[PDB]
DNA sequence: TGGAATCAGGTGTCGCACTCTG
DNA sequence: AACAGAGTGCGACACCTGATTCCA
C-alpha cells in the first residue's frame, strides 16, 4: 500500500488539540485517546476505505440511454489529475475495460494551480428511477461514497473515457443520482443504537454536557467506526467548541430562523412604499385591512420629499397590522394530499418565505433569516441562494411535490433545456443540480414584490 | 423645430397608477403649465380612481388639450407617452377618416376620450405634439411623476 | 527474415528525406545516423505488417447469430492484384483457409497506385453486434487546440489494423470466400466498427507520457523549437515504437519541416490555412446540374466554413434552392452562377488563422446587421482571429428589434464560446452599454417569447463570464 | 372593462441527405 | 451496394404558449 503525497497528519493533531478549548488535563488525555487509535485517519491522499456489506444494484433502469460525446482537456490540468486517476486505478476500485456508455467528464481549476475533475452524470440520472447540548463534536467521512460496492453486472453504466480508454468504477459514483440516499440509509443505522447522534450526508455530529461522557461516547463511536470500516479526515472535522457550523448554519449553547418578524422604524420614503408594496398582498384575505392601511395611507398623501414625520402612533399601527396577520389570521391546516408551493423573496439585509397549498387563499407557516457580518460582505445572489437553501430545508422539513417561486432564473433554465446545449456548468451549480435532479420539486421566476431598499429586523 | 423661447407655453404631463387593497388600480395625474428661462407657472394633480396607467396617461392628455384651448397662443405639450403622440400623429387623418375605428376595424379603446382628443387638435391645429425622453425637462418630468403618485395615493 | 513480393528502395527514400529536411550537414549526418541504426522500425517490402505483444482481445460479445451470404460480380482488373495479396498475406500467416458458419462478401476499392485496398462488408454482423462507444476521435478538436513551434515533424503508421490479434474463440466471424475457398483473418479485420475505437485506443495509450504530442488515429504531431530537443523527442518516439512493435513508412511520413500538411490543412510559420490542391479543385468546378451533385458541391464548399468572416450570407440562396426544386432537377439562374464565381473568389482571397492558448483568457467579439450577425474570437494581446463565425436571421428573427438581435447573436456565440473557453474566464465586447438596464427592461416593449427571454438572462448570473462596452464600427 | 375558452404558432425530438479526415 | 469521428442543412409530428374574441 504506497500512495503518492503523505499528509502532515501529527500538525492536523496538533491543531486539533490547540483548538479545543478543554482543560490541559483534558487536553492530554484526549491526545493519549487519539494516539491509541493510530489507524484511524487516512494519511495517504485519496485514500479509500471499504466495506462488506453486500453490493448494490443501480442499473434499475428499464431503457437504454444514449452515449454523449465528449471534448478536448487542458494540458495544464493534465498531470496532477493523471496522477490522481493513476492512484485510483492502483487502489483496484478504477479498472479498464470496454463498455457501451460513456460519460462526460471535464476539469475545474481548484484556489491553486491543482484541478478537480467532475463527471456530467444529468443523461445517466435522467432515467434511472429512484426509491443539542452544550458540548459539540462533528465527524465526517472522507469520500465514504467509494466504500459501496456495486454489483458486476451494473458497473458498465459508470465508465468515462479518459486519455483515449473507458475506465470503469466499482464503488458508488460522484454526483449519482439515489447514491447519496442509499449512503445515508446506511450510514444512519450503522449507529441505530447510540441516541443523541445527527448524521448528514458526510458530517456526523454528537453533543453532550460533560466532559466524562464525551470521551465514553467518542471512543465507542470510534470502536464501531472501526469495527465498520470507514475512515475520517481530520482535516474538515472539529470538535469540542462551544461554536460549530453544520447545515450552513453556526450553532450556539443550547432557534436562529424564527417566526416574529418586526420591522425597525421607517426614515425614508423608499421604506414606506417598499413596506406597502410588500404588505399589498394582505389584501387579498384581509377583510379589515383596508382600515388599518388607511393612516399609511393618509400619512404617504400628506408627506413630501424624503422628510418624513411618522410619530409613534404609526408604530402602534404597523405593530397591531403584524400581530394581525401572524397570530390566527385565516391561518388554514396544512393538506396532505396537496403539493406544497413556497414563494420566497430575499432583502439587502433579511429575507421572506411563504407557504400555501395547492395555490391555497391563505399561508401556512411563515419564516425569517438574519444576515450576519460574513454574508453582509457578500454579493446579492449568493445572500439570496442561502436563503432558498433555508427555505428549501424547511420546506422538506414540512412536506409530495414541491414547487419554489423565486427571483432566480437559472434554476429553471437548467432545469429544463434541450439535449444540443448541455455543455458544462460552474462549481455551485452542481451542489445545487444535487436538488435539481429529482422532479419531485420544481423552480419558477416570476419578477414579483423587488424591495431593494428596506429598513433591517429590530434587536 | 422652433425652439420654445417662442411658444406661447409649454405643459407638462404625467401620469402613475398603483395597485390598490378589492380595488384593482388606483391613478393620479399630474399636469404644470409653464409660461418662458424656464418657469412652470401652476400646477394641477388629480385622481381618477379604478383605471390602468394607460387611462391615466390619456385623461392627463385631454386635461393638457383643454387648458391649451384655454389658453391663448400656439404651445407645446410634453409627457412620458411617446406612444400617444405617435400613434395619433401616424393614425389621425385615418383616425377621423374611417369613423374612429382601428385596422381591425373594430373601435379602439377610450371612445369618447379620443374623440376629444381628436376635436381638440382640430379646432387648434397650431399644437405642438412632442415626446422627448438627460436634459432640462427632466426636472419637471420629476415633479409631474410626483405629482402623480400624490393623485393615486389619495384614496 | 521476410520475403515478401515487391521490394522497396529504402535508400531512395532515405535519401530523399534527408536531403529535404531544413537542417545542416551536420545535423543532416546526425539524423542520417539516427535513422540508419534504428533500420528495423520502417518495412522493407510491400505490404509488410508487423505484430502487437499484448493480450487479444474479443469481439464476440454478439447473442444470437446472423445469416451468411455469397458474393456478387467482382471487378476483372483487380482480380491479380487481389490474388497477389492474398497470397502475400498466406505467406505472412495472417489469414488462414478454414471453413466456418460464418461467411462475408469481399469489394475491392480503388487506390492511388494501381493496387486495391481491401474492404468488406459487415452489414448483418454490424447489426447484430453491440457497439463501444469509447469517443476519442475528434478531428476539429485536435486541429483547433495543437502547440504550433518552429520546426514541426509527423509520423503516419501504415497497415496498423493488422497488427493487433483475436482471441481464438472469436476468429470464426470474419470469414470470407475467395476463389471457392474459406479464409479467416487472425487480426482486427478493417471495415469492422469497433476495430478503428480499439486502435485509436490503442494508439493513445502508448503516447501518454510524451509532452507535446498530438495523436490522431494512425497518425503523430508534434513541433518543437530546437534541434536537440526534436532529436531527443524522436529517438525516444521511435525507442517506444520499436519496443510496441509497430512499423513506420517513409512515403507516408515527413519531418523536421516548416511547412507541412495535416488532415487536410496546411500550417505554415505563420498559421494553418488551406492546400493548393482544395484550390485546385475548387476552381474547376462547373454549374451543378443535379442535386446529388449540387449537394456534393455545398458539402465541399461547407468543409472550409471557418476561413472567412462573412461565410453564410452569401451561401443562403443556394440552401434555398433546394428546397424550391423537386427531385433531380433544378431550376438554375444566372444570379446564382454569380454568387458562386463570388464565393470562389472570397475563398481564393483567403487568409490563414491561428492557434487557441490554454494560459490566457479568452475574448470574443461580436456585431449585428439587419440582415446577418458577425462572431470573432481572440487570446488577450492578439490581434489575428482564431475563427470566424456568422449567422443568418431567420423569418421569425426578422420581426426582433436591435436589441433581441444582438442578445440572440450573444448567445449563438456563446453556446460554443462556452466549449471553447477550457475552463478559462470570458471577456466579451459589444455594442450594448449595460446589462443591469437590460434586466431592467420592461415587458411592453419586447415581442420575443419569455422562454429565450430567461435562456438569455441565465448568462448575467454566470460567474466565469463578464462584459465590456465599446463604440467602435458601427453599422445599421 | 375585465375575464377565461379556443386556437394558431414557435420550440423540441428524430428522421434524411451530403461532405471531409482515416 | 462498408465503417468510426466531425460539420452542416432540411423535414414531418408533438406540445405547449400566447392572442383573439366572445360573454358577464
Amino acid at each position: 500500500l504506497e500512495l503518492t503525497v503523505k499528509l502532515p497528519v501529527q500538525d492536523f493533531k496538533k491543531e486539533l488539540i490547540n483548538k479545543a478549548n478543554i482543560n490541559n488535563e483534558e487536553k492530554k488525555q484526549l491526545a493519549k485517546l487519539l494516539d491509541k487509535y493510530d489507524v484511524l485517519w487516512q494519511q495517504w491522499e485519496n485514500q479509500v476505505g471499504h466495506r462488506k456489506i453486500p453490493p448494490h444494484n443501480i442499473a434499475t433502469g428499464t431503457v437504454a440511454p444514449r452515449p454523449q460525446r465528449q471534448y478536448h482537456i487542458n494540458t495544464k490540468a493534465k498531470p496532477s489529475i493523471q496522477q490522481v486517476i493513476d492512484d485510483l486505478l492502483k487502489q483496484g476500485v478504477l479498472i479498464k475495460q470496454t463498455s457501451v456508455m460513456n460519460t462526460p467528464i471535464y476539469p475545474v481549476p481548484k484556489p491553486d494551480g491543482k484541478w478537480r475533475m467532475v463527471l456530467d452524470y444529468r443523461a445517466v440520472n435522467k432515467t434511472v428511477p429512484l426509491i443539542r447540548q452544550k458540548y459539540k463534536s462533528t465527524i465526517d467521512l472522507s469520500n465514504g461514497f467509494w466504500a459501496h460496492p456495486i454489483t458486476k453486472d451494473s458497473q458498465w453504466i459508470t465508465a468515462f473515457t479518459w486519455e483515449g480508454k473507458q475506465h470503469v468504477w466499482t464503488r458508488l459514483p460522484q454526483g449519482f443520482l439515489n447514491s447519496p440516499a442509499l449512503f445515508t440509509a446506511d450510514v444512519v443505522d450503522l449507529l441505530k443504537n447510540i441516541p443523541g447522534i445527527s448524521v448528514y450526508v458526510d458530517d456526523i455530529y454528537f453533543s453532550t454536557e460533560t466532559v466524562s461522557e464525551h470521551l465514553k461516547i467518542l471512543e465507542k463511536v470510534f470502536k464501531i467506526l472501526l469495527e465498520a470500516g470507514y475512515i475520517v479526515s481530520l482535516k474538515k472535522s472539529a470538535l469540542l467548541r462551544y461554536e460549530v457550523t453544520f447545515l450552513g448554519f453556526s450553532i450556539t449553547q443550547t432557534s436562529e430562523f424564527k417566526d416574529k418578524q418586526n420591522i425597525t422604524s421607517p426614515r425614508t420614503l423608499k421604506e414606506l412604499q417598499s413596506i406597502l408594496g410588500l404588505f399589498n398582498f394582505a389584501r387579498n384575505f384581509v377583510p379589515n385591512f383596508s382600515e388599518i392601511i388607511k393612516p399609511l395611507y393618509s400619512l404617504i398623501s400628506t408627506a413630501e420629499g424624503n422628510n418624513i414625520k411618522w410619530t409613534s402612533e404609526h408604530t402602534r399601527y404597523l405593530e397591531e397590522i403584524v400581530s394581525a396577520l401572524n397570530h390566527a389570521g385565516n391561518l388554514e391546516q396544512r393538506d396532505n394530499e396537496s403539493p406544497l408551493v413556497v414563494k420566497l423573496n430575499a432583502s439587502p439585509k433579511t429575507g421572506y418565505i411563504r407557504y400555501y397549498n395547492k395555490g391555497g387563499q391563505k399561508p401556512i407557516a411563515y419564516a425569517s433569516h438574519v444576515f450576519t457580518n460574513t454574508e453582509l460582505k457578500f454579493t446579492p445572489l449568493e445572500k439570496l441562494l442561502v436563503t432558498m437553501h433555508k427555505a428549501l430545508i424547511k420546506a422538506i422539513d414540512l412536506a409530495q411535490p414541491i414547487e419554489v417561486y423565486s427571483p432566480i432564473i437559472s434554476m429553471q433554465k437548467l432545469q429544463k433545456t434541450p439535449l444540443p446545449e448541455r455543455k458544462a456548468l460552474s462549481t455551485r451549480w452542481i451542489t445545487w443540480l444535487s436538488y435539481l435532479e429529482d422532479p419531485r420539486i420544481t423552480f419558477y421566476y416570476d419578477k414579483t414584490l423587488p424591495d431593494l431598499k428596506n429598513v433591517p429586523e429590530t434587536v | 423645430m422652433l425652439p420654445i423661447i417662442e411658444y406661447a407655453a409649454v405643459f407638462y404631463t404625467d401620469g402613475s397608477a398603483i395597485r390598490s387593497p378589492n380595488k384593482s388600480h388606483s391613478s393620479g395625474m399630474g399636469i404644470v403649465h409653464a409660461v418662458f428661462e424656464l418657469t412652470i407657472e401652476h400646477q394641477w394633480s388629480i385622481p381618477l380612481g379604478d383605471h390602468t396607467a394607460q387611462y391615466a396617461e390619456i385623461s392627463a392628455v385631454e386635461f393638457a388639450c383643454k387648458k391649451a384651448n384655454n389658453i391663448s397662443g400656439p404651445v407645446l405639450i410634453v409627457t412620458d407617452s411617446d406612444y400617444v403622440a405617435r400613434s395619433v400623429n401616424e393614425e389621425l387623418p385615418f383616425w377621423r377618416s374611417n369613423g374612429f375605428v382601428n385596422n381591425k376595424k373594430k373601435p379602439l379603446k377610450h371612445i369618447s376620450k379620443w374623440k376629444n382628443i381628436s376635436d381638440s387638435l382640430l379646432l387648434k391645429r397650431d399644437i405642438i405634439i412632442v415626446h422627448e425622453p438627460t436634459s432640462i425637462h427632466t426636472q419637471g418630468n420629476n415633479l409631474a411623476d410626483k405629482l402623480a403618485t400624490q393623485g393615486s395615493y389619495t384614496v
